[PDB]
């Protein structure tokens, strides 16, 4: 009869659709992982100053070289977990593990803090030679992700790029241009009293300065989006109590 | 044989005589690499589509075919999806949504519909294929120049030394945003329809 | 592994998902019950189904399905269905693809309309009706260098019932033809000499079928008398291939079979007491002949008729005797032929010019009334256009003007 | 010639049919009144131009340092040329002359480039050139920076004139604003040479905010005239003492050309009141509400009125008879929503420090709507049979 | 009582003198053809015929039973016939005194008359043909009926005669007119009329009303889109004064009235006035040696809705009743769109023309300026009183939507309503040919 | 329901699902010849997608999400098929069927939805529910924003080109050429608003 047929039709190609998506679903999942940590590896490598071209060179230089940790950002010392596969960025989204910031607070308009980071330690031999802070903040158009790697004094910018902002480009999107990131280096974080000290000079930073960056030409939102990330991070609030264990020496 | 595949690239244009497929056809073509392989996934899902639907349409149930349909071409999409995530993971990237709306393209269910359920299937898999170069002609027309004028690059190789490399070239920016995509769509229709007095349309 | 779970769940949704659209969420308001769609306004070919799906569904059960290109949804609207019974729910996006009146009288897309209620409708059905006659050929002979002249007798006596104006279609079993193999007279020698047509030639071997004319009228009783004309290829450009079944009847002898059907027609003259007018010329002499004598000899009309016809030379005019013996036998009724291709050795130039030229300027040119009678024409498409542009000017109406697609 | 015989002269011809006595006016006339209504804002946009660029160099440069720069820039050299002078204290007429240098060679590109299309199109389908490209390429040439690159001006006309209206037909066929088409053209595709601080002044070397970049930062109390150190009052902006784009800064002398064409019945006014009544309605809710962080809520009106291209757009481009609603009801609707669209761009928008270009064409895809609105109610009226 | 705000009067020079003067003597007659919409005719004469007065000329084919008949005695001595033998005019040369008669009736029983009886009378003396029907302005057909019938005892086109002055020398025609009317209506008689006093029927089916305002208060469409609106269920018919006095001359006298009274005015009149013509008199007679030298349009009926009358169609047509000439304007002048027009006249102020009050112009032909396509300024909605979108009416007519047009009120109107809306149009359209072609469209559907 | 605007005023401006994302084109350049059809069809689009995505939200969380089963196992690679049923069932039967309450409704509406129950808007708006990690916090702003932003632009398109009947557009380029252009020119004016200062 009909509804016996229909229903042995549906049966039939409902198993067969079902393995076949199955297995091909189960089969290349940890190619799609091993591709997303490769993505994030060259990134961290390429600000760390390291060259390194292919698959097998970034995870053989990433593995020899680098050592995640993970910070509480409370008191600003080292915790115990599973450093290499955390997420911070759902961490952050969920409600545990994470806190509400204040409109006090919230220079970055961040709006949520994980409240356990993650850090790279930049490795040669069995010392420590820089550490690579992720910072991120509110732009203009979108949310913007970068890592500066700070040498062992914890004062001196040894690098700075912007992996993931989606401002306009040619204007706002500027901030990945190398000539305006090769700026960065040398640059101080904090004064003598120890307080952020990074400042964004709206038409051009003197040369020279020790403590001033070129701004954006035209793009003065994305600037103070820029010096607002800074502000908030380089803060008590933020990376502010690991860096001062930084320069306190023994990393 | 081959007049069933060629035909569909200009004279029945699933994009310039018929307004089927323009969802990601006009998303997808900020860059000429994610929309060479939107076309060559297209060009997939319709082939095999088409051949399975074809298959089975003397047993299918006329009373739910359409169910039977759409779980073919769903499953055949979750299976493209997990390949580009697998091996093409950049470009992957940057499709996001529109990997996943090839089931709603309209394309893929009207040939079905039309054609595999009546067709036999190696007949019907070179419909999909022939429909499916149609769809990409669109497609990577529209990509060459929006990629080309909006940054100055063809499959990311530099053509126009841009000023911020110290060439001569400013790119526009208009090329990177959806109104660029009317505008070359529109363009292209009037040139096919001038070359081909055929498909133009009445007054009344 | 461990996939068996990850198989289980899609298997359950989908399957949830399909018994619930079978089930139809639990209740439903409308009256659940058996519910009839009629067709045409009797019970039987009727359907029955229960409230729920289109009104299309129905109709395919009965084997009616109408075009539904593009899945319906008054897309582009050719699932309209003629309604009978009382009104009811009548889409917005279907008002458009009638006019205003018909969107109230009944006309509906059957690809929309669902079956939730008792419904009546009407569609045509059986529309070939047909029965044929196993016809066959008595003679055939040339009227002209390139028409011909056949005659074929009818089983059971009668004449096939047809109509003045109307068409037959006729059949055959079609093969080779070269213009070799069939001779004609030694009259129009003297032009298939010149063009040298004997060296064309045609292949088919798939059976033909057409719509025919006849020249004879319906008080002929037995027989029926048509005339056709060769489909050769122009002599502006000779590779066209030839008319595969014109070289057939052509070249076919007497007591050859073919079977006359569909002898009803579409065309066909009215009752009205007005002045009534034909121009005909080469193949369109057929049915203005057929006007003529279903009108004066048949019905005997009394109302004034004429007849105007367009011939090339003296080659291409035939049988003027019957059309003198009418005028004759009736003093209402009127004959006239002109030369467009008028030839010395003709010795004969009555008239001369285009049909419609000699007809204006000899009849309509001082005629009282020319919007007050009906004109019936036939012959080269620019004939049918000159004449047509003629009248216009001239001032008739355009529904006193009769126009036949074939020409002839 | 035909040139001549088709502008200078009228056709000489008489009534066919119906009316055989027709009203004087024409659409060669209207479009000529519109063209000639924006004669004073064009006068004082160049004398602003030349003086703002004057007071600039001088204030950021003297001497050699200054003799150079004027040696080095064509505008400058040849104003010096001319019997004008850079110094800090030339006249209103090396102003003027100064002015001109920039935004003549910008007009004149313009409708040469935007002309070019219109008779090509004309010629193509057998028409008649029309007469509103006049207003269309001034507009366009007014509602510019005073640095824009001559070629850009030229894409923007292109996109302008072929994209926006003579793709649709022509004059009076056409659904959106092509002056406001051809900008926003710019605007999306080149924006960093149509905003920020470097293109509003035409001094070489200069950097400095305008009077809605500068609000959006701190209120009235940062309204100061880098240039010359003094502060920017309403009267200054009124009178149209401030930078900006060519012709949209002086509102007293836009004031002065539409009352003109609003007296003539071309320039509706129940589009400026609906205009006015949307601004003034919003803004005061701002107003009433405050903010403790925005400093754009506490704008009054007389102060949105003269800042920016308000001015302007409510006079002279809300007014495009074409593109505005063709009923009287839905008229006002139209007025009120570009007012209120205007308002909200402006303060609740942090990306832009205007929004008039983008309010106008917001409105023009609604106008339509607004007509089928009221017309459905007088359709329902007449079958009542009431109408 | 009833007020039109919007409006024009359109201020030519050369009004009338409010006085009727006999006028000169008539050689030619003649029916025009065109004139009566829609209408196919059927020649009962060829040149040459002797006919008599109220005699048939020819019938319509698509209006069955309707006969148009001589307004004088004579010898049929022309038929014009233009493209596609479209029959232009026939004309009579007056000669002789012979007419048909009809029946007689008293003052008295007018009022009671059967309609059949009325209608017949009507049709075979040939005055049903001064009936009109809203919508298509047709004749309307014999058998049907309408529940209201509009008098238009007003006029306020440019030039015009003053209905007034004409009435009071024929008030008892007048009343017996309004008595038969009231019979024949099946419900209400309107006799739409300014706010000055006229002769008065007693029946309570007749009703006088008051309209006050510029021109477009003195139409037919006006009346009706504010006393009783019109649309394809709802039928009225349209007649006037003259038409009025005809219909009761013939139930009081039982011979046909053909006698009129119109306004011989314009620009290049040496004298205007009120001339007594007959009906259908020939244009070219009537103006002769009464204008000033040099090139003229004569026109039958005001400016604005007149109808050139050169050759075949030089004759007073049977709905007009005035006469109006103006100059050709022929001339090309150097820069005239763009100077400061002190004696140009607009609806719009931009001109100096409107600062003089009182000032009244000597308009020629001219078209000021050329063709283009529609830039709405809205001079339209100055000018139209009715209840309509005026703007959106006119761009359907022009798209050639007609059932839209339809929608937005098309059947209401008739080609003399939208006259200032082709007057003002700065894009010198054409309405009233958009609203015929759609009007013809409409109508020969269902 | 609130969670901030400035959610709501982007996904209707900026990234506005038909003027941006191109999403429903093949009936949304169709079906706006009338107004009237596009009205009843975009009010029908607003309520699917305001039902629809926090639905497939909460099955996403409860169901396909990983773990949210049992610990270790994630089930996200049917989200595709899980999608598209949810959204063929909660319309074809669920609305189609299910509306006999208020007839004068569903003879308003209800004659929609049968076009709209495989339209690619109502899947992408759950794709991007997705792909971005909204919440039931958020459950119905971003699909009313974006369900009204698609209703306001296709009556908008729709009004557009009943006006445009009295343009005279080149023949080449008649029909699918100028609707094209006019969205393109639709989109540019719909780009004027990315987000909200409180
Ligand atoms: C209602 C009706 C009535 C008819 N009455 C008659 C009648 O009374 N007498 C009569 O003789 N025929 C009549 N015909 C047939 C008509 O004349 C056809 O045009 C003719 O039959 C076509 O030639 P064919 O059938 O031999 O060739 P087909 O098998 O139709 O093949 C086409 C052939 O015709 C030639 N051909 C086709 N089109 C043209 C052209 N435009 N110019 C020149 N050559 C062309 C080609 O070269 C080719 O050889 C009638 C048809 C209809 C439908
Ligand atoms: C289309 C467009 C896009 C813009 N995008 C950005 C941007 O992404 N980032 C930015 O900082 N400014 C951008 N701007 C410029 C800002 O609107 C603003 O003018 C600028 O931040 C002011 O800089 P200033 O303070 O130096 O004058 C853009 C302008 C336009 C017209
Ligand atoms: C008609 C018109 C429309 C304008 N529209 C915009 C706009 O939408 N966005 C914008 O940033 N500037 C726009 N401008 C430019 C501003 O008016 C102004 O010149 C510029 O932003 C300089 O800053 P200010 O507004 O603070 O003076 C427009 C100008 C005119 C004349
Ligand atoms: C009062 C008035 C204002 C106008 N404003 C504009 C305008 O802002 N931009 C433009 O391109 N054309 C303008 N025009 C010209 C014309 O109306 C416009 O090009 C139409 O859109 C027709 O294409 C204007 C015309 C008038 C009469
Ligand atoms: S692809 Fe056709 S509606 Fe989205
Ligand atoms: S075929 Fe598409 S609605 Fe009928
Ligand atoms: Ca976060």
């Amino acid at each position: 009869d009909s509804i016996k047929k229909t229903l042995f039709v549906v049966i039939a190609l409902s198993l067969v659709c079902s393995i076949i998506v199955s297995a091909a679903a189960v089969g290349l999942r940890d190619k799609q992982k091993e591709n997303a940590a490769l993505d994030k590896q060259s990134k961290i490598l390429q600000v760390a100053g390291i060259e390194a071209k292919g698959s097998k060179q970034i995870v053989e230089l990433f593995n020899k070289s680098i050592e995640p940790r993970l910070v509480d950002f409370n008191t600003g010392d080292f915790v115990e977990g599973d450093a290499a596969n955390y997420d911070q960025r759902k961490a952050a989204k969920e409600a545990s593990e994470s806190i509400k910031l204040t409109a006090e607070q919230d220079k970055a308009k961040i709006q949520r803090r994980a409240n356990v980071g993650v850090v790279y330690l930049v490795k040669d031999g069995d010392k420590t030679s820089k550490v690579i802070l992720p910072v991120h903040g509110n732009g203009l158009w979108s949310m913007m992700y970068a890592f500066v790697a700070v040498e062992t004094d914890g004062n001196t910018v040894s690098g700075l790029t912007y992996y993931e902002q989606g401002e306009t480009p040619g204007l706002g999107g500027e901030v990945e241009n190398p000539a305006w990131r090769a700026q960065w280096v040398g640059k101080k974080l904090f004064d003598e009293n120890h307080k952020p000290a990074i400042k964004i000079v709206k038409g051009g930073a003197p040369q020279g300065s020790e403590h001033g960056v070129d701004g954006l030409s035209g793009a003065t939102l994305t600037s103070n989006g820029v010096q607002n990330t800074f502000d908030f991070w380089l803060g008590d609030m933020g990376f502010g109590p690991f860096l001062t264990k930084v320069r306190d020496g023994g990393l | 044989l081959k007049k069933s595949v060629l035909a569909p690239v200009l004279d029945n244009n699933p994009i310039a005589l018929q307004v089927l497929g323009v969802c990601s056809a006009l998303a997808v073509t900020t860059k000429l690499e994610t929309a060479f392989v939107m076309t060559l996934a297209v060009m997939f899902v319709t082939a095999l589509s088409n051949f399975f639907v074809s298959l089975i349409r003397n047993h299918i149930p006329n009373s739910v075919r359409i169910i039977v349909q759409m779980a073919i071409i769903a499953s055949l999409v979750i299976v493209v999806d997990q390949i580009l995530k697998a091996y093409l993971y950049d470009i992957s990237k940057q499709l996001s949504v529109f990997v996943g709306l090839i089931i709603t393209n309209c394309i893929v269910m009207g040939r079905a519909e039309a054609f595999a359920m009546k067709s036999e299937p190696i007949p019907s898999f070179i419909d999909g294929i022939g429909n499916g170069l149609g769809y990409g002609f669109v497609l990577m027309t529209v990509g060459f120049f929006r990629e080309l004028l909006g940054s100055g690059k063809l499959f990311g190789l530099e053509v126009l030394p841009l000023i911020s490399n110290g060439g001569w070239y400013q790119p526009n920016g208009l090329m990177l945003l959806a109104p660029s995509a009317f505008f070359l769509i529109g363009f292209m229709i009037w040139a096919i329809r001038t070359f081909k007095p055929e498909q133009v349309e009445a007054k009344e | 592994m461990s996939t068996i779970i990850f198989g289980v769940v899609m298997f359950t949704l989908i399957i949830l998902a399909l018994v619930l659209v079978i089930l139809f969420a639990k209740s439903k308001l409308v009256p659940t019950g058996d519910i009839t769609i009629s067709i045409n306004g009797d019970p039987e070919k009727a359907i029955v189904t229960q409230p729920g799906g289109k009104l299309l569904t129905a109709l395919a059960g009965a084997g009616v399905f109408v075009s539904s290109a593009c899945g319906g949804g008054g897309s582009c609207g050719q699932c309209r269905v003629k309604i009978k019974s009382g009104g009811g729910d009548i889409l917005p996006t279907e008002l458009d693809h009638i006019s205003k009146g018909e969107a109230r009288e009944g006309e509906r897309l059957a690809c929309q309309v669902a079956v939730k209620a008792d419904m009546d409708l009407e569609l045509p059905e059986e529309i070939f009706g047909v029965k044929k006659w196993e016809c066959t050929v008595i003679s055939n002979d040339n009227k002209a260098t390139f028409i011909k002249e056949l005659k074929l007798a009818i089983p059971d006596g009668e004449s096939v019932p047809f109509r003045a104006g109307g068409y037959i279609q006729i059949e055959a079993p079609a093969h080779h033809v070269k213009y070799a193999d069939f001779d004609v007279p030694e009259k129009y020698r003297g032009d298939w000499d010149k063009f040298n047509l004997f060296r064309y030639e045609s292949k088919v071997d798939e059976p033909i079928i057409r719509a025919y004319s006849m020249a004879n009228y319906p008080e002929e009783f037995g027989i029926i008398m048509l005339n056709v004309r060769i489909a050769t290829p122009p002599p502006n450009n000779p590779n066209v291939p030839p008319g595969q079944m014109s070289s057939y009847i052509w070249s076919l002898k007497a007591g050859d079979k073919c079977t006359i059907s569909g002898p009803f027609g579409e065309f066909f003259a009215k009752d009205t007491d007005a002045e009534m007018v034909f121009i005909g010329g080469g193949a369109g002499m057929a049915p203005m002949r057929s006007h003529i004598f279903d009108q004066l000899k048949r019905l005997k009309s009394k109302r004034k008729m004429s007849y105007w016809y367009g011939a090339r030379s003296k080659r291409e005019m035939f049988y003027v005797e019957d059309f003198d013996g009418l005028a004759a036998e009736n003093d209402n009724f009127v004959w006239h032929c002109a030369l467009s291709d008028p030839q010395p050795e003709d010795n004969w130039t009555g008239y001369t010019g285009f049909i419609h030229n000699v007809l204006y300027e000899n009849y309509l040119k001082d005629h009282e009334a020319p919007e007050d009678c009906e004109y019936y024409m036939c012959g080269p498409p620019m004939m049918n256009a000159a004449v047509i542009n003629m009248l216009k000017n001239l001032g008739v109406e355009e529904e006193n003007i009769l126009l036949d697609d074939f020409g002839g | 010639y035909e040139a001549a015989a088709t502008l200078f002269y009228t056709p000489g011809l008489v009534t066919k049919r119906s009316s055989h006595v027709r009203d004087s006016v024409d659409l060669k006339r209207i479009m000529i009144m519109v063209w000639l209504a924006v004669f004073p804002a064009m006068f004082w946009g160049m004398y602003n131009a030349g003086g703002q660029a004057i007071a600039a160099l001088n204030h950021l440069y003297s001497g050699d340092q200054l003799a150079a720069i004027v040696a080095g820039n064509w505008h400058y050299w040849l104003t010096e040329m001319l019997g004008g002078t850079m110094s800090s204290d030339a006249g209103w007429g090396s102003k003027m002359l100064l002015g001109a240098t920039y935004f003549l060679p910008i007009y004149a590109t313009v409708f040469i480039v935007g002309g070019f299309w219109e008779v090509l199109f004309c010629m193509v389908r057998k028409h008649e050139v029309n007469e509103g490209f006049f207003v269309t390429s001034i507009l366009f040439a007014l509602i510019v920076p005073p640095t824009l690159p001559l070629w850009q001006a030229a894409l923007g006309i292109t996109f302008g004139v072929v994209v926006a209206k003579e793709v649709f037909g022509g004059t009076g066929r056409n659904f959106l604003n092509p002056a406001l088409a051809g900008r926003a053209f710019l605007f999306f595709a080149y924006p960093a040479q149509i905003s920020g601080d470097l293109v509003w002044t035409a001094a070489d070397g200069y950097s400095g905010a305008t009077a809605l970049s500068q609000w959006a930062q701190g209120g009235a109390g940062a309204l100061i005239n880098n240039a010359t150190g003094q502060t920017i009052t309403w009267m200054d902006a009124f009178i149209g003492n401030i930078p900006g784009s060519i012709g949209e800064v002086s509102t007293l002398a836009l004031m002065i050309g539409a009352a003109f064409i609003v007296y003539m019945g071309i320039a509706s006014w129940r589009i400026i009141g609906g205009v006015m009544i949307g601004m003034i309605l919003l803004s005061t809710l701002f107003n009433v509400i405050g903010s403790d962080t925005n400093a754009m809520f506490n704008m009054p009106w007389h102060w949105h009125l003269v800042l920016g291209g308000f001015a302007f757009g409510m006079f002279f481009m809300a007014t495009d008879p074409v593109s505005a609603s063709f009923t009287n009801s839905g008229k006002w609707a139209y007025g009120i929503l570009i007012g209120v669209m205007c308002v909200l761009i402006r303060v609740v928008n942090p990306a832009y420090p205007e929004g008039m270009m983008l309010a106008i064409l917001f409105a023009n895809l609604f106008a339509p709507l607004f007509d089928h609105v009221v017309v459905e109610r007088n359709i329902k009226r007449r079958l009542a049979r009431y109408g | 009582m009833i007020t039109i705000k919007k409006g024009l009067d359109l201020p030519i020079a050369g009004t009338p003198s409010q006085v009727i003067s006999d006028g000169k003597a008539i050689k030619k007659v003649a029916l025009l053809g065109e004139e009566y919409v829609g209408m196919r005719p059927t020649m009962h004469v060829r040149v040459g015929d002797e006919v008599k007065k109220a005699q048939i000329l020819f019938e319509d084919k698509k209006n069955p039973g309707v006969k148009f008949t001589s307004p004088v005695s004579g010898k049929v001595v022309e038929i014009n016939r233009g493209a596609k033998r479209v029959l232009q005019s026939v004309v009579i040369e007056v000669a002789g005194d012979d007419q048909v008669t009809f029946d007689k009736f008293e003052a008295n029983q007018l009022a009671s008359l059967n309609r059949d009886a009325i209608k017949t009378q009507l049709v075979e003396s040939g005055l049903w043909t001064a009936f009109r029907t809203r919508p298509f302005s047709k004749v309307p057909a014999i058998d049907s009926t309408s529940e209201a019938i509009f008098v238009t005892a007003m006029d306020t086109n440019p030039l015009a005669a003053e209905p007034t002055v004409v009435i009071n020398e024929q008030s008892e025609a007048f009343v017996a007119g309004l008595d038969v009317l009231s019979a024949l209506t099946t419900g209400k008689v309107y006799v739409c009329k300014k706010g000055t006093s006229l002769p008065r029927s007693q029946q309570p089916n007749v009703e006088e009303h008051v309209f006050d305002g510029p021109h477009p208060a003195g139409l037919a469409g006006t009346h009706m889109h504010f006393l009783y609106p019109v649309s394809a269920d709802h039928v009225a018919w349209s007649i006037n004064y003259q038409d009025v006095i005809a219909v009761g001359q013939l139930f009081l006298t039982g011979e046909l009235y053909t006698q009129r009274v119109v306004s011989l005015a314009g620009p290049v009149v040496n004298k205007p006035r009120l001339v007594r013509t007959v009906m259908g008199a020939s244009l070219e007679q009537l103006v002769d040696s009464e204008i000033m030298p040099g090139e003229v349009r004569i026109i039958s009926g005001s400016v604005l809705s007149g109808t050139k009358a050169t050759g075949p169609h030089a004759y007073l047509g049977r709905y007009h009743l005035q006469v109006s000439v103006l100059r050709e304007g022929r001339d090309k002048e150097l820069f005239g769109w763009a100077m400061p027009g002190k004696n140009k006249f607009s609806v719009t102020r931009s001109f100096l023309g409107h600062l003089f009050k009182g000032q009244v112009y000597n308009m020629t032909t001219t078209t000021n300026g050329s063709d283009r396509s529609m830039v709405p300024i809205g001079n339209y909605e100055k000018v139209m009183p009715l209840d309509m979108e005026p703007t959106l009416l006119l761009r359907d007519l022009c798209a050639g939507d007609s059932d839209s047009a339809v929608r937005l009120g098309a059947l209401e109107l008739d080609e003399e309503d939208l006259a200032l809306c082709t007057f003002v149009c700065p894009g010198k359209y054409e309405y009233g040919q958009l609203l015929r072609e759609c009007l013809d469209k409409i109508e020969k559907e269902g | 329901m609130e969670h901030y605007i400035s959610l709501l005023v982007k996904s209707i401006f900026i990234e506005n699902m038909a003027l941006s994302f191109f999403l429903g084109m093949c009936t949304f350049l169709a079906v706006s010849k009338k107004v009237k059809t596009s009205f009843g069809l975009g009010i029908a689009v607003i309520v699917v997608l305001t039902i629809s995505v926090p639905v497939n939200n909460l099955v996403y969380n409860l169901v396909l999400k990983p773990d949210a089963l049992v610990e270790g196992v994630d089930l996200s690679f049917l989200n595709f098929i899980t999608f598209i049923g949810v959204i063929a069932a909660l319309v074809q039967i669920l609305e189609m069927i299910l509306d006999r309450f208020f007839p004068p409704l569903y003879n308003a509406l209800g004659i929609f939805l049968p076009l709209i129950t495989v339209n690619c808007a109502i899947f992408g708006g759950v794709s991007f529910m997705v792909q971005r990690d909204y919440s039931f916090a958020e459950s119905v702003v971003y699909g009313f924003g974006s369900g009204v932003g698609w209703m306001l632009a296709i009556v908008a398109l729709a009004g557009i080109r009943e006006k445009m009947k009295y343009s005279d557009v080149p023949p080449g380029l008649r029909g699918l050429g100028i609707t094209f252009i006019t969205a393109g020119l639709m989109a540019l004016g719909f780009m004027s608003f990315s987000g909200v200062q409180l």
